[PDB]
């Protein structure tokens, strides 16, 4: 028995049924409502009533842990919303709002039911709502499968993060036929609103998965990461590996020359347990990356600059990027690790024609907030505001630590010897330059000073950052009381 | 050369690439393992480029295998607690079209044992991986 | 396996069953400590388990008086709910009511006050809660039995359930007033057959699901598994003011 499954196939193109089959334990989904009807009455809408009413709602159960989800239905009036539909959702949220569960939904909307009239804005308004009210509280993820138009864009937006599929998926807030209206272009849905624009060009969509099977498969493994709730503490699982491995590799990953670049990802997998990174937002902003990990068996977040991409330098679109990901780790009780190499920021007329000042100020509120521990590590550099801002020790920072070829000073040599001698003899530079490089562009003033904790062979980075991570499981911090923060926007 | 066949399989190397392909499939060979060779014997067996030899039909049955046990055994180690699985039936497939579709099934007995059979009740051979 | 639950129902309207039928085969074997065992005999309450763990059973019994609810009934009810919700015990409810019980010396009794206390006590809970709806539930008595509005956590109905506002006869009578005469023949099997199924209340969303009566201890086990770490708070008060 395959019935009126055929022609959904015949597309090349999967059902929400099949779906929530793949995401979920092999027999552990039970729908939760499934005899619903509109009841519109109107527009010639009082026939062709349906079981379902579009949606899928149940509760099911990943690697043995709970779970609630949605999915859109197409086939079905293009998986619009109504007063009705949103009725389950909002039951589905409250429910897992009451009990320590995360909620993950597949959005296939082809956007409002207008034969409901204002009913769909309701429950428009009512989701926006308790994703609002819920934000840190409960993990939320959403996938987007197919179309999603219209206003029904924004709830997916609220969420912690957005994934995308490749051929057959976008999203937008206003349609083409408006803008070849008002502008008078013609540019097509892809074009548009296609899973690349979004994952280069606006940095929404936080992935890209080529295909639905691929996505749940992965999806599950994100979900391995995340803690069941708000209250909830970091997820532990067993592992053979252990801090006692030999990482010697290390020593001669940074170049003797100054000018030279390389892979922090040479640096990032040794310390981290095998085969254990997910990268997030890979193809976007990527002088700087964030991601999950493990550490001893210990969920932790990566946040590493690098200076592969435009030499490792600060930005509009990394420090959003940042500052998210520092958010929603800390939110979740999470320990985040750093690694630093930054010369400053990006030097242009655009960069303060778009706002520096506001988009910079993020990522050091998220550091200077966030009471998780943290452990930093400066592997070459580190000048100006850049130093403070990529969770410098006095932000409350609980161990820091430097290697022995790092430099950390004001600014550039050349800039320190303009300013320190207005009209100084020519030929200052050979004589001048040279000797502050030599006497301040390095560790020991830092470290006479008191910023760095000690400083180490890079071969000992696993050795200590287990033994921190370990020592600081039971930290207990608070800030002063406020109703909320008010976050550079 | 056994010694030397196992002893090409062992060597881990990351990182960039190598010519152990070569050495492998040349020592396989069945004319080196004749007796006897001869100096312009490596573009006489390579005429065109360098291409590596296939694999046999039982060579690929116990490499899916294998993979079936890896799978497994990497996949009970998220679960929590003892709310875990021990038997399966999955479909081996190489190839983006899926060529030569195996039943496989999986029993994890013990740490490094299982029962790998072609599918429900069918004979167990009960092999071994340790990984 | 439990089987024996798809036959226990009659399927004739009128006959009378014992519903201990349906409470022993849920929970686990020679685990029920009946409470007040000889008073109010139409509603049952006790003390049972549930996979080792121990949980509240309140019943109706169609064997006495067609089940019907009463002053008794209320108060024993309400005691046995509030103190089972006041030291966190999850509650099983099995639901089968007519309504109340009709007569002048309920009204000179005070009707009004006793039948509040069950209501408040089901209202003001917060424990995780489970009802299965056998075969009927009318006016407000269907309410008061621990209904979905009342911030119920999971309902489920048996496929032969019936959830409306009253009894057939009194809805036509109040839907035709002077309607030509042997309208009962042609209407009283018509509005039953369309409104007396859970199939509006199942569109309405006031039942999760209707399920075979074969799957009653899989689906209790499974909720009250999953619902064991549920955190709910009233507003704050000094105290209640219940109706004494
Ligand atoms: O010496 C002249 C140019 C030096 C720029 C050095 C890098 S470029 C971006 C960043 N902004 C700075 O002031 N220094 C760094
Ligand atoms: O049809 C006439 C009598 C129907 C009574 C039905 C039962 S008796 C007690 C309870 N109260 C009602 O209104 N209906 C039920």
């Amino acid at each position: 028995p395959t019935a009126a499954e055929d022609l959904r196939h015949k597309k090349k193109r999967l059902t929400a049924m099949e779906r929530v089959q793949l995401f979920c334990d092999p027999g552990t989904f039970r729908e939760r409502d499934a005899l619903v009807e509109h009841e519109c009455h109107n527009f010639g809408m009082e026939k062709r009533k349906v079981p379902g009413d579009g949606f899928i709602t149940g509760t099911g159960k990943v690697f043995g842990r709970p779970v609630f989800l949605f999915s859109h239905d197409f086939t079905v009036f293009g998986g619009s919303l109504s007063r009705t539909n949103a009725a389950k959702v909002v039951r589905i949220m409250e429910e897992a709002a009451k009990i320590g569960v995360p909620v993950i939904g597949f959005n296939d909307s082809g956007g409002a039911r207008i034969h409901e009239g204002v009913d769909s804005l309701a429950g428009y308004a009512d989701i926006f709502l308790r994703n609002t009210l819920f934000s840190g509280v409960i993990p939320q993820i959403s996938v987007i499968m197919g179309p999603c138009a219209g206003g029904a864009v924004y709830s997916p937006a609220i969420t912690d993060f957005t994934f995308m599929v490749e051929t057959s998926s976008y999203m937008f807030v206003t349609g083409p036929e408006v803008v070849s209206a008002v502008g008078g272009k013609l540019v097509t849905k892809d074009e548009l609103g296609g899973p690349h624009v979004h994952a280069t060009k606006s940095g929404v969509s936080a992935g890209t998965f080529p295909n639905d099977i691929v996505a749940m498969a992965q999806l599950r493994r994100l979900y391995s990461y995340l803690p069941l709730s708000n209250r909830d503490p970091v997820p532990v699982l067993p592992t053979a590996d252990e801090r006692y491995r030999d990482v010697s590799s290390l020593n001669t990953v940074v170049p003797t020359e100054v000018k030279e670049a390389y892979d922090m990802r040479d640096v990032i997998y040794p310390v981290i347990d095998h085969d254990s990174f997910f990268e997030i937002q890979p193809q976007f902003a990527k002088n700087i990356i964030c991601g999950f990990a493990r550490v001893e068996g210990r969920s932790v977040c990566i946040i590493a600059n690098q200076p592969k991409v435009q030499a490792g330098v600060l930005d509009i679109d990394s420090s959003v990027k940042g500052a998210r990901m520092v958010r929603f780790a800390d939110a979740f009780n999470i320990p985040i690790i750093t690694f630093v190499d930054v010369p400053g920021f990006l030097p242009g007329v655009q960069q303060e024609y778009g706002g520096i000042i506001r988009h910079g100020a993020k990522l050091l509120y998220a550091y200077a907030e966030a009471t998780v521990p943290k452990v930093t590590i400066i592997t070459r550099k580190a000048y100006g505001g850049a130093y403070d801002v990529m969770s410098s020790k006095h932000l409350r920072g609980d161990s820091n630590y430097a290697w022995p070829h790092a430099e950390i000073a004001v600014m550039g040599a050349a800039g320190a010897c303009k300013l320190l001698y207005s009209k100084e003899t020519a030929e200052q530079q050979a004589q001048r330059i040279a000797d502050y490089e030599k006497t301040f562009c390095t560790p020991l003033s830092a470290a006479r000073k008191g910023f760095v904790d000690a400083v180490i062979d890079p071969s000992e980075t696993r050795m200590r950052v287990c033994e921190d991570l370990e020592r600081l499981a039971r930290k207990q911090l608070q800030n002063p009381w406020k109703k909320h923060g008010n976050i550079p926007l | 050369i056994g010694r030397m066949e196992k002893a090409l399989d062992e060597y881990v190397i990351r990182g960039l690439r190598h010519n152990i392909c070569l050495l492998r499939d040349v020592v396989t060979e069945p004319r080196y393992r004749s007796g006897s060779i001869t100096t312009n014997y490596l573009q006489e067996q390579y005429p065109n480029g360098f291409k590596k030899a296939e694999l046999t039909a039982e060579e690929m049955q116990l490499m899916y295998e294998v993979a079936a046990c890896v799978h497994l055994k990497r996949e009970r180690l998220h679960y929590t607690q003892g709310t875990a699985p021990s038997e399966r039936q999955l479909y081996l497939s190489v190839g983006a079209g899926q060529e030569g579709e195996t039943p496989v099934y999986v029993r994890y007995l013990d740490d490094s044992h299982f029962e790998i059979g072609a599918s429900k009740h069918g004979p167990f051979r009960k092999m071994e991986v340790v990984w």
